[PDB]
């Protein structure tokens, strides 16, 4: 998490807008014991 | 007697397996949610491919 | 309840981002309404919905 | 990408791993049961 929002800061300097956010919280489920977050993060750096 | 305390010993203990598999961790409920999730994200994925 | 707010957190998570001129919102809404209410079919969830 | 590509490879070994000791758990199980029946049984016998 903590690398993709350094690739989040790179896109936010590449291009200028500091608003546009991609990488949105709850990826993490613990009441399930963190199963499935590389589909959250890999659907989310497609989506970047 | 016998007979009968031992069928009674028989239904507690399929009482018992049938709490382990509600309360064991990986139940049915898991898999909803999984299959669920996975549904969603793999068909936004799609329409990104 | 805890599993209505389950319910509530995973839609949230889920349909976020989100636009109404993309895409049917009730085809968007219906895999996390199959998985919570343990629907075979998504056209089952678009029919209740 | 690579690190999300190694986490999923973790996700998938952490699946197998689950259903793999609730498989185990539900075997001991069924061993103390079948150990109570047998002593059901032999006191049967004993009084045939």
């Amino acid at each position: 998490v903590a690398r993709c929002l350094m690739a989040e800061q790179a896109y936010r300097w590449e291009t200028n807008d500091s608003s546009a956010r991609f990488i949105k919280p709850g990826a993490w489920q613990g009441t399930y014991a963190g199963l499935l977050a590389g589909e959250t993060l890999m659907l989310n750096l497609a989506q970047m | 007697v016998l007979q009968k305390t031992g069928l009674k010993t028989q239904q507690e203990q399929t009482q018992a397996q049938l709490a382990f598999l509600q309360r064991k961790f990986s139940n049915q409920a898991l898999y909803n949610w999984l299959r669920g999730r996975l549904a969603a994200i793999y068909f936004q994925f799609y329409d990104l491919v | 309840t805890p599993e209505i707010q389950n319910l509530l957190d995973t839609v949230y998570n889920g349909l976020q981002n989100f636009d109404k001129n993309k895409t049917k919102l009730l085809a968007a809404i219906a895999p996390y309404i199959a998985a919570t209410l343990q629907l075979p079919s998504e056209n089952v969830a678009h029919s209740i919905l | 990408r690579s690190m999300v590509t190694q986490l999923i490879q973790f996700g998938s070994t952490l699946q197998n791993i689950i259903e793999r000791q609730d498989a185990e758990s539900l075997n001991a199980l069924l061993q103390n049961q079948a150990k109570e029946l047998i002593l059901t049984t032999l006191s049967i016998q004993d009084k045939t």
